[PDB]
RNA sequence: UAAAUUAUGGUCAAUUGUUAGUAUUCAUAUUAAUUUUUUUAAAUGUUUUAUCAUUUUAUAAAGGUUUAUUUUUGAAAGAUUUUUUGUAUAAAAUUUUAGGAAUAGUUAAUAAUAAUUUAUAAUUUUGAUUAGAUUGUUUUGUUAAUGCUAUUAGAUGGGUGUGGAAAAAUAAAAAAAA
């Protein structure tokens, strides 16, 4: 296009954008919306194994993995040997269920973060004070707190027959690990990478030997 | 070596690139996780110099470094710089808050009358300091001024802290947590080519395999979550364990010798100071059990006991059983207080590797001292009474399935039979810790004392010979420490401890 | 919805689809025909996987033998280039006779 | 995130579960998390505006609007293809109800 | 000249230029054949270089 | 800093949430004092305090209102870091204890310069009489008294600056007990200039300070204050001010200028205000800041008569002693000259009794730009004009 | 276009379940060298601490359209040498085979018969282990075994373990993981406790004695007299070809 | 002394293959063309080679260049050239895949003079909103078809005109009467009846008889 | 059409060779001769191993002809860690013909690896495809010259799916695991 034209314009840009501050009204602060993924990243074209739908740098959280949870400890009656025999004592598994979920969800949460092979071993069911607990209704409607004292009875004459289909840290977003190994609540923010290799630059661009002159900085 | 962790943000500045708060903190606690204080405190004056506000998180992770260095200087320079408006949650405001920066377009009009240096987007981390400020992380940067003020010593800026945060949660409600951010790693989405050896894949030894951890723990875990996803009262409690770990970490750095496994005689016995410190912590832990009334019977306590007996031992020596007695006493409490008939929990395996090392902190000793072979214990130990509560804690232990047995709640176990001269460590360590542990080599350092207690010199020659044949086969090299021991005694062994390429280079 | 994300990267029509906006011209009854029938081929062919089983082996086996008996099977730069008569064109007068021409596009 | 488009016949099979849903909530509202989700159901109108729709689908998108009170962005395409079905020889008074009791609870 | 050169213009005359490249071919530019001043500093780095 | 929710506060929401009762409140050590606190800041103090939910607009005002306050601070900040400088010269120079500079005299200043020329230190000399001629029209303590109140006052009217001056870590200078300060000196000096400055927002706008509407809101509240002391039985009607005593005192708000000028029309004559004070009528006009309308916003002769005659039909008042002068105004603020015309002029005070009725008028310094010079040449011709008499 | 979607870089691999070369056959020895240590080591756990569900009262009875899906991977130990019904019984003879239980023989309880069950439809293997009691482990009270009768006595003393899999499937498929808790063995410790009437017989240890004698020498080093492959430490040959590491070379002829 | 580009340039040359160049490169040699064909049968339809032709894309006379200084560079700061490119939409016959030509200057310094050409790029845009006319601003991006380099970014002008045609139910622009001709023998359109299109048909095969005729030359 | 204002009370110059750099010989310079010089005749030993095998050893020429170019995650470097994981396969851009016209295993979409479908598809008079010539390259030469004139870095879809990568039928070193 013809570029001496352009600063003109650029005059017209002014006049285009002082009018439009001008004219309309604005009528408040319009809420912003969570950004997307663009699928047209700079390169070459990327794997499926490293496909992870994101191509950009957003160092904030958004409000789709942002979940509202409570943290709910629930009892299980144990045996434990002693020099007389067996005592009956509590084994406490706390477990971060969201508001919104319904009592059979808090059992599925509770056999997929226990990571103990002497708990869930057979059908237990949720009670509270002895009554127990209808597995279709949420909490909200129980009014269960992080207060509310809540008991696994089971029946150790039947064998739990689980399918952990579902990986322990799923989110919205589908970015799960498959040596995961541990709630995503458990573990650490930051940690020391021990898998990767630190790899410094052994392709100079311009600058080989002798003397700098430019150093071919347009390459 | 860690220096790196300094140098390439050193190299992503000179590349002409605006390092991110994640380089600064992932910088900061690399540094701070290989023992450079120094050079973290020189990359949080490198965010300084680029004009960068750090977010809360950034911020207390300048706050541990200086709580592990013990400058209170640092703190209050930050805390006056940037600290100063932060605001606990209140119940009126929203829980998050909403996203305020859109993110950076030009409409037709600004791209042309604006020059080029408005319309060019580096990723300027001052930009979205608010929508990083999102999830409310105060209460961890007044845990940790109340942590760094009890580290230098000022008593009433800590006690303004700690009676801010105590009322903050008591009477305000939780935030929401910050969910962990998986978009920070590369990492492939499953594994490419599926092959995985056996665990028995060598006959000679029993190997750890990627799909299942078959060699059992090194150390022991504490099995909770992160500080930002507990309640209010979960964080007090959280809180009280976090300063008592502070007060036992003044302590080991106000008196070195008498903290670490004995290496002179001072180990065995109490400081002057101790007594306050004691009465300190329980005044504490009495000002905790006050604020919260039967909800503490609905609270996770297993850090905090952990926390409360490795104080009662390092602090003040007191015996392995009487921190089974406190443990018990302090669980027994926490039940009773649900004013219901109910049921105790038991003691986790992180509770119970406090109480194994008192046990060895009873029985330990000062090796080799100046009558060239005595070993000098504590006034009044009794090796019959030690070892008769060792074993039926033990048992106690191995009784209750739920615990999970780790190679350091061996170790304390093998120490103690060592330091009591029953001459059945090595048996224990046979039967329990060879075939089916991943045990490091200090193990031995304690080994070979009971090695170096035989009747004739060819069986201690003989098992000293086969401890290195172990050091061999499963995999666990043996530590300076060790050789050094071996060392000491080669007039009378003579088992040759270095290899014949060292000595060449050494000499 | 006019203006794309300098900050994310995202395209014009990106911003528009976050924004829960329409922008689409009027289309013709062919560019209407063009987004119409992709899910009838796929309900016809996936009846015909269906429905007659020992026709639709026989072609996925053919196809398949075709597929793995083929000399350019290997990925290489040759077989990963985008346009194979333009970029190796020294070829196809002497050596490759399947393509006549080395300019089928703008490039 | 780009990967996947809904058509007429995703959107009509959606807006019943997700009206299910807002009837088994204790608000009469639906969650915070379904903003994507309605999003994505609102370009997906807009764009199936500009193609063919038959009459079945378009009283079962605003039965389905209807059901999940949920005014789209677009509302005057969809009201210009509702005019251009109602003097249809396959227009039955059965799809006039629906269409003016969808209309009703919309509007 | 390109690739890998740093040269960005013609020695002695060119064709019109607009804007920021008409203010840096015939102003802000390198000119090391200057023998009256070298190439000047970015600010404040010549005001204390004036002598 | 900026919390979602947070709102800007105008002169009502300032004097109820910072209403507060004290006794004896020092306003020049707590002005230093809040002024300490504000020096000791960075630039990254100033970046987080406009609150996020507000229109583009409104937030390019009061981004444009919280950078005139950050670089008026700022220029006050070298200016009294140069105060610092001088007095310590002059009392590292002489020897005088640096208490007793700023009571010291012009012939001290004699006895010291000659004393060092005395002993052959004709650069120390030069330098103390240097200081101290750049220091008797600095040196006050009250220098830009009415312009820094007038700054805190716009801290505390953008409402996110109220939490910046608290929650510090302080050591005591005596005994080194490192402590945490609660006390807030910027809400008790901001509530002592609400109770004690009634007239804090006429001073705040009229020295240009308010970008979102101006100053022309408290024109017309100084205005019909001045004619309700003067007058003294005043009614006011929605824009018109009247006095009841037969003599004609009116105040008439015809229409906001800015708004009614609009670019390229031929409308020759809008004025803001109309005061009839006895036999005398002005049009008190605020000038824009466009410069080819302010040759339009001006009225003609024939308009200024036709205005004149109007008055002389409504009012009964004979056209013999009917007269009718032009008044220009400063666009965006107000200067200290352009306030005593308008006391001369429209109300009929002088000097004197102006101080005893408005007693921040002696302390109000502000004065034209010299980047204007339209404006002035234009308020030069307009305001040394004779009244015109129909 | 369908081609520009990704890249060439890892494509769709086909699975060791397909692949013969990867996949362990029944029939052959190799299928009792992957499972026979998952056995000797579940014994251990069993003798050591309470397993919820190792041992039942009878085989546990799912239906005949659900025995393919719910039985591969279940492991229970019986009582007495009863074996399921629909199952053809099919006694493992081969000394190739048997021999890779003689840790499970000798340090733990005797095996008297290994059977391999294939059903009618010969899709579900049940790999039967009949041991003789009593064990050579000490066995807690606690312990799952405690409450077996041939495990506690010294026919009366048989019992039998049962293994279900897959026939043909890769050797990650007859993995036992999940039993590879390794719960302490308190034998040398229940001396010393205050159950035991042995605590005040002991006598402790507290100082080495004063060595008069130095260590007995080692005899006089010959030096092979045979051809050697070769300096093992840059073969990178482990110290005997068995364990070990290269770097520390050790127990070669030097 | 000041040294020149060509000693950095022969510095570079000397570091990578350890000389600068062979010398008695020009040899001052008479190439001679010597003629084969016949004086008008050269077997070619458009250029027929008579002359010594130079080889070569950068090295030949008249000189031309890249001339980098233009509207583009004026307005996007790019990263690599050819980054970020403004031009008009020209054609939308194929689905998500607008034709956006695009203009550049090459520079003769010979004349001393900079001009303009055209090149025609494949640009993306999924929703279908990018109509001939528009002023649209595009950028690079992975490969998405063989020819699909590009991606319309914003529509920095859309044409009204056009939609409001397309509204219409009408072209969004109506289409050229001029174009690309079949063949150089001149396309002559055949105004005829039903009953005489034999004769036509006869006097055109006559005619190309004597096209055909042409090949035998004289007589 | 402002109309000759009146101490003329300060004259005494310039040159001391020190410079902000394309400068022009229509007859002189570049080419071959009066002069060139000096050799070269193939038929060939890379090495370790566990021995009829296995481990390491990836750009020779002529021919055919190219608008352009580079970097392997895989082998090594390389470390008391470890997954054949450590972003290589892309873009802009610039060729020539004394007698200037058509081209196609074709363009885009796609639940489509391995396209039974859809489309008013794609290149080209702003010069395409083919045919001719043809490695390119501010490196050469000349001049006052943004002019004219030269070039020898290279690559190589059916020889073997081996190998990380075909570059593999031959190279004075690139010293190739004591
Ligand atoms: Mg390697
Ligand atoms: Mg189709």
């Amino acid at each position: 296009l013809k570029a001496g034209l352009l600063g003109h314009y650029q005059q017209e840009a002014f006049e285009a954008r002082k009018r439009f501050e001008e004219s309309t009204t604005y009528p408040g602060p319009i809420r912003a919306a969570t950004p997307g993924d663009t699928r047209f990243y700079s390169g070459s074209l990327e794997s499926i194994l490293h496909d992870t739908d994101r191509h950009y740098w957003r160092a904030v959280t958004d409000d789709p993995r942002v979940q509202h949870l409570i943290p709910l400890r629930i009892r299980f009656k144990i045996f434990t040997w002693v020099t007389s025999g067996w005592e009956q004592r509590m084994q406490v598994v706390q477990i971060m269920a969201p508001k919104d979920s319904t009592i059979a969800q808090v059992k599925d949460l509770v056999i997929v973060e226990n990571q103990s092979p002497y708990l869930c071993v057979s059908s237990f069911h949720l009670a509270i004070d002895g009554k127990e607990l209808d597995p279709q209704k949420t909490l909200g409607e129980y009014g269960i707190t992080e207060q509310s004292q809540i008991d696994a009875i089971e029946q150790n004459d039947h064998l739990l027959h689980r399918d952990d289909e579902r990986p322990r840290d799923w989110t919205v977003d589908e970015i799960t690990a498959e040596d995961v190994k541990r709630s995503p609540y458990k573990e650490m923010e930051m940690q020391p990478l021990q898998n990767l290799a630190p790899r410094y630059e052994a392709r100079p661009k311009g600058y080989f030997g002798r003397t700098y002159y430019s150093g071919m900085k347009q390459s | 070596i860690p220096q790196e962790a300094l140098h390439w943000l050193l190299r992503m500045i000179v590349d002409n690139f605006n390092p991110q708060h994640v380089h600064y903190i992932a910088a900061m606690k690399t540094l701070q996780s290989a023992g450079e204080l120094d050079m973290a405190r020189d990359v949080w004056k490198i965010m300084e110099r680029q004009q960068t506000w750090p977010c809360t998180a950034t911020i207390c992770a300048y706050l541990d470094v200086c709580v592990e260095a013990g400058e209170k200087t640092w703190a209050m320079e930050a805390w006056n710089r940037y600290c100063t408006e932060l605001k606990f949650l209140e119940p009126g405001e929203v829980d998050p808050k909403p996203i305020s920066r859109v993110p950076f377009s030009l409409t037709r009009e600004e791209l042309l009358y604006l020059p080029k240096w408005k319309k060019h987007f580096d990723h300027d981390p001052n930009l979205d300091v608010m929508d990083l400020n999102r999830f409310n992380r105060t209460r961890e940067v007044y845990l940790r001024m109340a942590q760094v003020m009890l580290a230098g010593g000022e008593r009433n800026a800590f006690q303004h802290f700690f009676t801010k945060l105590e009322e903050a949660m008591l009477n305000k409600p939780t935030p929401v947590p910050e969910p962990p951010n998986p978009h920070l790693v590369r990492r492939p989405r499953w594994a490419p080519y599926e092959h995985c050896k056996s665990v028995h894949h060598s006959p000679w030894r029993l190997q750890n395999n990627g799909r299942a951890l078959a060699l059992g723990p090194p150390v022991t875990i504490e099995d909770e979550m992160q500080s930002r996803f507990f309640s209010n009262d979960q964080f007090l409690v959280h809180s009280v364990k976090e300063v008592l770990r502070i007060v036992l970490q003044e302590h080991k750095r106000a008196h070195p010798t008498e903290c670490t496994r004995c290496k002179t005689e001072a180990f065995f016995y109490k400081t002057k100071d101790a007594d306050e410190t004691l009465k300190f912590c329980d005044d504490l832990i009495e000002r905790l059990f006050a604020s919260l009334g039967v909800r503490l019977s609905n609270l996770n306590t297993s850090s905090l006991l952990s926390t409360i007996l490795e104080v009662f031992r390092v602090v003040g020596k007191e015996s392995g059983a009487a921190l089974l007695q406190r443990a018990n006493e302090f669980l027994e409490r926490k039940a009773s207080l649900g004013d219901a008939e109910g049921s105790r929990e038991n003691l986790t395996a992180s509770n119970y590797l406090q109480v194994l090392s008192g046990f060895a902190d009873e029985s330990a000793f000062v090796y080799n001292t100046k009558k060239d072979g005595t070993c000098q214990y504590k006034t009044g130990f009794d090796p019959r009474t030690t070892m008769r509560h060792l074993a039926d804690v033990v048992q106690e232990i191995a009784g209750n399935p739920h615990v999970t047995w780790a190679a350091d709640m061996h170790l304390q176990v093998v120490e103690t039979m060592v330091g009591c001269g029953t001459m059945k460590a090595n048996d224990y360590f046979v039967r329990n810790v060879l075939r089916q542990f991943s045990w490091d080599s200090r193990f031995l350092e304690a080994l070979y004392v009971e090695y170096r207690r035989q009747d004739d010199v060819d069986m201690w020659a003989e098992l000293t010979k086969r401890a290195l044949v172990w050091t061999a086969r499963y995999n666990a090299p043996a530590s300076e420490r060790l050789r050094r021991l071996i060392e000491d005694d080669y007039d009378t062994i003579r088992v040759q401890t270095r290899t014949f390429r060292e000595l060449a280079v050494f000499q | 919805g006019l203006n794309g994300c300098v900050e994310t990267g995202r395209s014009r029509s990106e911003v528009a689809r976050d924004l829960g906006l329409s922008y689409t011209r009027p289309l013709h009854e062919n560019e209407k025909k063009q987004l119409s029938h992709q899910a009838v081929y796929y309900e016809r062919l996936a009846k015909f996987k269906m429905e007659q089983p020992e026709a639709a082996r026989a072609m996925e086996r053919e196809r398949f033998v075709r597929k793995f008996s083929g000399m350019f099977v290997k990925m290489d730069i040759r077989s990963g280039a985008p346009d194979f008569p333009s970029t190796y064109r020294r070829l196809l007068g002497t050596k490759v006779v399947r393509w006549a021409s080395k300019r089928h596009g703008p490039n | 995130a780009g990967k996947m488009s809904l058509t007429l016949r995703e959107v009509n099979t959606l807006l019943p579960l997700l009206s299910r849903m807002r009837r088994e909530s204790p608000n009469g509202a639906l969650d915070a998390r379904f903003d994507r989700v309605f999003n994505a159901i609102d370009t997906a109108i807009g764009a199936a505006m500009r193609h063919n729709c038959t009459l079945d689908e378009l009283l079962d998108l605003a039965e389905g609007l209807a059901a999940c009170e949920m005014v789209p962005s677009a509302l005057k395409q969809v009201e210009m293809v509702l005019i251009r079905s109602v003097m249809m020889h396959e227009c039955s008074p059965m799809h006039l109800r629906r269409m003016l009791q969808a209309m009703f609870t919309l509007m | 000249g390109g690739p890998g050169s740093p040269v960005r213009g013609p020695g002695y005359y060119a064709p019109p230029m607009e804007g920021e490249h008409q203010r840096g071919y015939t102003a802000e530019w390198r000119d090391l054949r200057n023998p009256m001043r070298p190439p000047e500093f970015p600010t404040p780095w010549e005001r204390k270089y004036r002598q | 800093h900026a919390t979602y929710g947070a709102v800007p506060l105008t002169h009502s929401q300032v004097t109820s949430v910072y209403a507060t009762d004290g006794g004896k409140v020092d306003e020049l050590g707590l002005l230093e004092l809040v002024e300490e606190r504000i020096f000791s800041w960075k630039l990254n103090k100033w970046e987080m305090r406009i609150p996020p939910n507000l229109p583009n607009d409104q937030k390019e005002l009061i981004r444009q209102e919280q950078e005139n306050l950050k670089q008026i601070l700022s220029e006050w900040r070298k200016c009294f870091g140069a105060l610092n400088a001088d007095i310590l010269q002059i009392s590292s120079l002489t020897g005088v204890p640096k208490d007793v500079v700023r009571e010291k005299n012009r012939t001290w200043l004699q006895e010291e310069v000659a004393k060092l020329r005395w002993m052959g230190e004709v650069n120390k000399a030069a330098l103390l009489r240097d200081a101290f001629m750049r220091l008797e029209a600095f040196g006050s303590r009250d220098f830009m008294f009415m312009e820094r109140l007038c700054c805190i006052y716009g801290l505390a009217r953008q409402g996110t600056f109220d939490e910046a001056f608290t929650n510090y870590i302080t050591e005591d200078p005596v005994t080194n007990d490192i402590f945490v300060d609660e006390r807030n000196p910027f809400k008790e000096l901001v509530a002592h200039i609400v109770r004690n400055y009634s007239q804090i927002d006429i001073i705040y706008d009229f020295l240009g300070f308010n970008y979102s509407e101006g100053y022309r809101s408290s024109l017309r509240r100084y205005m019909e204050y001045l004619q309700c002391k003067t007058a003294e039985n005043v009614r006011a009607s929605g824009r018109l001010v009247t006095g009841d005593k037969g003599e004609h005192n009116i105040l008439f708000d015809y229409c906001v200028s800015r708004e009614s000028l609009v670019s390229g029309d031929s409308c020759q004559g809008i004025i803001d205000f109309l005061y009839i004070n006895g036999n005398d009528v002005t049009l008190i006009i605020i000038a824009s800041d466009n410069p080819w309308l302010r040759n339009r916003q001006l009225p003609h002769r024939r308009q200024m008569e036709g205005i004149a005659r109007r008055v002389c039909f409504v009012l009964g008042i004979p056209p013999s002693e009917v007269r009718i002068r032009n008044l220009l105004l400063p666009p965006t603020y107000l200067d200290k000259g352009s306030i005593v015309r308008l006391n001369d002029i429209v109300f009929r005070l002088s000097n004197e009794q102006s101080n005893l009725l408005i007693p921040w008028l002696t302390n109000y310094n502000k004065e034209l730009d010299p980047k204007d010079v339209d404006y002035t040449a234009l308020a030069k011709t307009t305001n040394e004009e004779e009244w015109l008499t129909l | 276009s369908r081609r520009f979607r990704y890249n060439t870089k890892f494509p769709a691999l086909v699975s060791y379940n397909k692949l013969p070369w990867e996949v362990v056959n029944h029939e052959t020895p190799q299928f009792h060298m992957h499972v026979a240590p998952h056995y000797e080591q579940l014994l251990t756990l069993a003798a050591s601490s309470p397993v919820p569900h190792i041992i039942g009262s009878k085989h546990i009875d799912v239906p005949r359209e659900h025995r393919l899906r719910l039985l591969p991977g279940m492991l229970y130990l019986l009582d007495g040498d009863t074996l399921p019904g629909e199952f053809t019984i099919n006694r493992v003879l081969d000394p190739t085979a048997l021999q890779y239980y003689g840790r499970l023989s000798s340090q733990i309880v005797t095996v008297e018969a290994v059977r391999m069950l294939v059903p009618d439809d010969l899709r579900l293997l049940c790999n039967c282990i009949t041991f003789k009691g009593p064990l050579h482990l000490p066995v807690a009270p606690y312990a799952s075994l405690a409450s077996l009768r041939g495990a506690s006595q010294g026919g009366s003393n048989c019992f039998t373990l049962y293994h279900f899999v897959r026939p043909n499937r890769p050797p990650k498929e007859l993995q036992l993981e999940k039993y590879y808790i390794h719960a302490p063995c308190v034998a040398p410790l229940s001396e010393f406790a205050s159950n035991s009437d042995e605590r005040g017989n002991w006598r402790p240890r507290l100082q080495a004695p004063k060595r008069t004698r130095r260590a007995t020498p080692l005899p006089a080093y010959r030096p092979p007299q045979s051809y050697l492959m070769g300096l093992a430490e840059r073969l990178a040959v482990v110290p005997g070809g068995c364990f070990g590491r290269r770097s520390l070379m050790w127990g070669h002829w030097f | 002394p000041w040294w020149n580009f060509q000693t950095e340039h022969r510095q570079r040359c000397v570091l990578m293959y350890g000389g600068a160049r062979t010398k008695n490169t020009h040899n001052a040699n008479h190439r001679v063309f010597i003629k084969k064909y016949k004086r008008n049968a050269f077997p070619n339809r458009t250029r027929h080679h008579w002359a010594v032709s130079m080889t070569g894309v950068l090295s030949q006379r008249p000189r031309r260049m890249p001339w980098p200084y233009d509207l583009t560079s004026l307005i996007f700061n790019q990263p690599r050239q050819g980054s970020d490119k403004i031009g008009y939409v020209v054609g939308t016959s194929m689905l998500k895949t607008a034709v956006v030509a695009t203009n550049h200057m090459v520079y003769y310094p010979k004349f001393n003079q900079r001009v303009s050409r055209t090149k025609r790029f494949f640009a993306h845009d999924e929703d279908l909103a990018c109509v001939e006319g528009d002023l649209v601003h595009i950028k690079q991006c992975r490969k998405i078809s063989k020819y699909k380099h590009y991606y319309v970014f914003s529509i920095l002008e859309p044409n009204v005109e056009g939609r409001e045609r397309l509204k219409l139910g009408l072209k969004a622009v109506p289409p050229p009467l001029f174009g690309y001709p079949v063949s150089r023998r001149i396309v002559k359109l055949n105004l005829t009846s039903t009953e005489g299109t034999q004769e036509k048909l006869a006097a055109a095969i006559q005619e190309h008889v004597q096209d055909a005729y042409r090949f035998s030359g004289p007589t």
